């Protein structure tokens, strides 16, 4: 019930265009990952010893 | 002899017309009641992270 991190994307994860019923990254590509939680995507997102 | 009655950001006219944002209550649209948030924070619970 703990919500550990909120995240607004960074450039990294920005998508460009996305029109309707397209998705980004394109369909057949890998998904993107979502690994930094500060502004300039230089921190990882951490968790505790019990999380 | 007030273009804002109220003292809000819409001039008389804006507001009885309905002239302004479509998300503002229909009770602000009269010029004696501003349209005004008022936004609060509520804490739902707290994390602690041993260092």
């Amino acid at each position: 019930g703990d919500t550990l991190s909120t995240i607004k994307a960074q450039e990294n994860q920005i998508g460009n265009n996305l029109s309707p019923g397209d998705t980004y990254p394109k369909k057949g590509l890998s998904p993107l990952a979502l690994n930094t939680m500060d502004q300039f995507s230089s921190r990882l997102i951490p968790i505790n010893y019990d999380q | 002899l007030e273009s804002n009655t109220a003292g809000d950001p819409y001039t008389d006219y804006e507001k009885a017309s309905g002239s302004f944002d479509k998300a503002i209550k229909t009770e602000a649209r009269d010029p004696l009641v501003a349209a005004y948030p008022i936004v609060g924070v509520g804490m739902e619970k707290l994390i602690i992270s041993t260092n």
